[PDB]
């Protein structure tokens, strides 16, 4: 049996067991400086954002999107962006993948925070086209980006971008999904920041990143691809007043 | 004797440079780390075939598994030492353990099984004690510790391999180690798949630590060049 | 018991080593407060997004007779002085300035045959913890370059010779050493697999997960 | 380490050169300054006519407002930065910001109308947040943060402006601060004055702090050469 | 908390440098206490009207061996005499005087190589708080100079070399720090927005309000 999860106008379907993965063991809660620093909640923001499905193919690397970056162009929360300067925000991540008992495969969904690309070339730094896809996933590569004078932001699927080991990405709040058992990922993630505050057009709080560790597999006559889908739900969000004391 | 010296390794008090400054309070940021102990025992994705190219590519983690060719042949094998080893020694807990001299504790090993939900199988995961060497055949390895791990049934099945300590100083690279355990794998039986589904299936290994788990005598790490 | 953040990452690093004159073109020293230079201190810090701490330097000074012909030499007792210069300070254009001379540099006199000198700086982020990863840019505007955030700034350090001992040349080596104090460290990360190219930034050459090994059997 | 050093900023115990020398007994002066915040707490009128040779004279602080050519027009507009800018780098509460590297708090407007008794209009004074811009017309004010003064009625307007805080390091000028807000005026109404009695009249402004005030990191002041 | 006068009053800061040797014209340095020549500690004392405090005088003695042609050189240890004159107290006229003996000039001696030497001295005023503007004559009669009250006089401070190290020629160099210490103000006064001239009056040159900008609307 499913269920059904309406945050406002929008409805999702999700199955009775979720398994849901809470960040740091923390709620995104609200915040807990009076008339020199007012600050007002933003409600009606939290809803349902279902983003462009992604085909995911025998040849995919993977793929990533800024969480902040992916909204803002969305709704409320797009236009938020641009009025209020200061803002909090906290996420649910909801990675449902939908294929047959006769397809095999293997995902990890990982929600990376400060997740700092590095760039082909050594003596500059990557360009914010080649770092920020808005309206659209970014994907990895499966040989290394050839170094030049460039920004292309290193893309390797094992370095990650960050240079580190893919094995190791499991440290920060993921969740495998195994075509056998697994169909979908739920992860909260509550707001990770140095500052209370934080300007949301120059500054990424979180990266989500899905990465395929074992290749999709299947029979000739099965469909060639698996759509992949991701619902993103800002939460907790609050923004600076624009009001005068 | 023993004073008007500076010896690196040494805590006494400091004169501030900037006094009479506010510093600002501390707020809750979220996952505090209060012991290394606590990332070390993290499942981490472990590369078993570390073998030519599939290092510098994604193969590296996954293990090839095929049903032909494979009535009680050997699926996978490596030595037991989580730090100095090239299996384990770039998980987060080798590169945990490579900062210690001195760490002994149990580690615990996890397989899921990356196929159909149609194919069923069976394998013969088995544990050599340290001084025993590596099972020869798929009888040797019965007769020890050994777990026969059903795919049909359980996707993933978990071991928990004790009396794991440092076997060398410094930093050493070394096949089939003497006082450490080998960990093989052997089709007990082949996989059996119904008609329009691969039967070419692959595995995943995770090692994590557990509570009882001691790191003495902290130095450099030998990954720096 | 050993592995606490308090017993990883307060061990004594050295992380600045130059050499002054009391004659010649160089005369002084500088080195903006930066723990990002020594990779074996770096790569422990990398394994948190954000630390909070506090720093304790310890400066090593050692002045050599550079070899000469001026005769008739008699050296008095050398004075070194090291100036912090704070974040959003006046900085020093040359040795003999009008900079050396302002009250809120707390610089520290030293005469050369005594304990070493040290002074102790308290956290100087006007944020809750410095960032060890930025995924942001410096500035609103396209200009501002990209993972630098101007809250980790932890000031300036210049190191002079108050007065020329002798009439002969005189060359002075001064070793910084890095103790952090009281941190705590938060969202641990992946440890760097790859190696460090530069400083400023992240960018890495790609490599291979790990070392190979004859076969999967062995 | 860390003895047998002059550091400039301690707090040790001196030996005193002249002791058993009795100092005289303190009296009771007016006026005993306790903290540098309440000396920044006094309205101090703001030179908002730095335009040329009105500084050197003493029409820099008078705001000049003429009935004619003012259907919707602009009066005035500056940035809300007090320390660092032009028209509240030199007040005193901008004085006392320029000691200290960071800042924040709320600042305090008060404009005073001085004209005749017999002068009616009004006035739109509107408050931008930080990131917009400078409204470009009456209307694109009246949207926002407004305050419709009449000056036949009330003579003196106030305002109370929050989120002010430090927005660079060391010492910048610059029209048009990215992070701060910008306070401008508009001829809602133009001056109705009778017979025998001048239509053109000024303005003043006064700036102050308040309570929830802060200041740390005490620098050199920059208007020292 | 930073803005309590005690925490803006409270700094280190140099006062008075020059050089004395053991042989030559020059052999002695002295400097009248007074705290309006650095204008950096000037423009904050001048916040308020009447101020009392007391003060902590550090010196840093450093000699450097002067050029010079003299053969077989081979020198002792320096030591210096700092002698605190106070106010209504007999003054030197030269090196080997018979007022450096005096009893009640506390003077403080010296010996090159350890810690700085450092003397505190209370509230000199015979009235109850220096004036740090005055609006009378120094004297009834004419003769008497404009805003010079005597009652704000510190004493004097003379520095010398005990006795000739070497046979050679050394040159040494003395720095004052100033410390206010317990810090009372009374009657806050504007800041002084023209630039100083001399150190015995408040004369100055007429400069504008402000600094200009494009427009009233800019």
């Amino acid at each position: 049996r499913a269920r059904s999860i309406t945050l406002g106008n929008s409805t999702i379907t999700t199955q009775e067991c979720a398994n849901v993965v809470v960040g740091y063991g923390v709620w995104p809660d609200y915040l807990k400086t009076a008339e020199d620093q007012p600050t007002q909640p933003d409600v009606a923001t939290c809803r349902f954002y279902t983003l462009d499905s992604v085909q995911w193919q025998k040849t995919s690397p993977g793929w990533w999107w800024k969480l902040p970056d992916a909204l803002s162009n969305l709704g409320l929360f797009g236009q938020n962006m641009q009025y209020h300067y200061l803002g909090r925000t906290g996420y649910t991540v909801h990675v449902q993948c939908n294929a047959s008992k006769f397809h095999q495969g293997c995902l990890l969904v990982v929600c990376v925070p400060e997740a700092e690309m590095g760039c082909a070339t050594l003596d500059n730094t990557p360009s914010s086209a080649e770092l920020l896809g808005g309206d659209s996933a970014k994907e990895f590569a499966d040989k290394p980006v050839a170094s030049g004078s460039n920004k292309l932001v290193q893309r390797v699927v094992y370095n990650a971008g960050m240079g580190v080991g893919v094995g190791n990405l499991t440290i920060f709040p993921h969740q495998w999904i195994n075509l056998r058992t697994n169909n979908s990922a739920t992860i909260v993630m509550p707001y990770t920041n140095s500052v209370p505050m934080d300007n949301m057009f120059r500054h990424n709080n979180v990266t989500l990143m899905v990465i395929p560790f074992v290749p999709l597999d299947y029979c000739p006559g099965s469909t060639t691809y698996v759509p992949i889908t991701v619902t993103i739900a800002p939460m907790c969000a609050e923004y600076n007043g624009l009001r005068l004391a | 004797p023993g004073s008007c010296q500076f010896l690196t390794s040494d805590d006494f008090q400091s004169p501030s440079a900037m006094p009479q400054y506010d510093v600002t309070p501390e707020m809750r940021i979220p996952g505090e780390v209060k012991n290394l102990m606590e990332i070390a025992e993290v499942d981490s994705v472990v590369p078993v075939q570390n073998v030519g190219e599939k290092v510098n590519s994604m193969e590296a983690y996954q293990i090839p598994v095929r049903s032909n060719e494979g009535s009680g042949t050997q699926v996978f094998g490596f030595p037991l030492q989580p730090g100095y080893s090239s299996v384990f020694s770039r998980t987060l807990l080798g590169e945990i353990l490579n900062y210690y001299t001195h760490w002994s504790g149990s580690i615990k090993l996890t397989f899921m099984f990356c196929g159909s939900a149609m194919a069923t199988g069976k394998f013969l995961l088995a544990y050599s004690p340290p001084g025993a060497g590596a099972p020869t055949k798929r009888v040797d390895a019965m007769l020890g510790t050994h777990v026969v791990w059903d795919v049909g049934l359980q996707s993933s099945c978990v071991l928990c391999i004790p009396w794991i300590s440092q076997t060398h100083y410094r930093y050493v690279t070394s096949d089939e180690y003497t006082a450490g355990g080998f960990i093989t794998c052997w089709y007990q039986t082949n996989i059996v798949v119904p008609a329009d589904a691969q039967s070419s299936c692959y595995i995943m290994c995770f090692v994590s630590a557990c509570n009882d788990f001691s790191v003495r005598l902290l130095k450099d790490t030998p990954f720096i060049s | 018991s050993e592995s606490t953040i308090e017993n990883f990452l307060c061990r004594s690093a050295c992380v600045y080593f130059t050499e002054y004159e009391n004659s010649g073109a160089k005369r002084y020293a500088e080195w903006v407060l930066t723990p990002r230079q020594a990779a074996q201190l770096r790569r422990k810090l990398e394994f948190f997004t954000y630390v909070r701490f506090d720093l304790e330097l310890t400066f090593v000074i050692t002045s050599t007779q550079q070899p000469s012909t001026t005769q008739n030499q008699d050296a008095q007792i050398l004075t070194h002085q090291i100036m912090y210069v704070p974040p959003g300070g006046p900085v020093p254009d040359k040795v003999d300035s009008y900079v050396w001379q302002t009250s809120t540099n707390p610089s520290v006199f030293w005469t050369e045959g005594n304990a070493p000198p040290r002074m102790s700086i308290p956290f100087l982020s006007i944020g809750n913890a410095y960032s060890n990863f930025y995924d942001g840019w410096s500035e609103f505007s396209r200009n501002g370059v990209y993972g630098i955030n101007t809250l980790n700034n932890m000031g300036t350090l210049y190191a002079r010779h108050v007065n020329a001992g002798s009439t002969g040349p005189i060359k002075s080596t001064i070793r910084i050493y890095f103790k952090p104090k009281h941190v705590k460290a938060w969202i641990p990360r992946p440890p760097r697999l790859c190696q460090y190219e530069k400083a400023k930034n992240v960018n890495f050459q790609p490599s291979g997960v790990t070392t190979t090994r004859q076969s999967i059997t062995t």
